[PDB]
């Protein structure tokens, strides 16, 4: 992580009211069997 | 038509085409159905999107 200060502005507020509790992470593969990219 | 209750935030209250802007008369301070005592007729802020 870069030394620097950077406040997070909000973008759109869901108004959703929903029960969630768990996340999962979507990664994107590259056809040229497959690759992918440096990322972090 | 039917209409119920659930855990989502009810936003169907909208605007309800209730117009009326006056800022020179001087008669009532009310906004969002929260009232009180203000006047305003001008700012040189700017403001946020959010
Ligand atoms: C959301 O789920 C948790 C457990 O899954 C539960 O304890 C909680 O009451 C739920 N939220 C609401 C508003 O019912």
């Amino acid at each position: 992580l870069p030394q620097g200060f950077s406040a997070l502005e909000p973008l759109v507020d869901l108004p959703i009211g929903i029960n969630i509790t768990r996340f999962q992470t979507l990664l994107a593969l590259h056809r040229s069997g497959w690759t992918a990219g440096a990322a972090a | 038509l039917s209409f119920e209750l659930l855990h989502a935030p009810a936003t169907v209250c909208g605007p309800k085409k209730s117009t009326n802007l006056v800022k020179n008369k001087c008669v009532n301070f009310n906004f969002n159905g929260l009232k009180g005592t203000g006047v305003l007729t001008e700012s040189n802020k700017k403001f946020l999107p959010f």
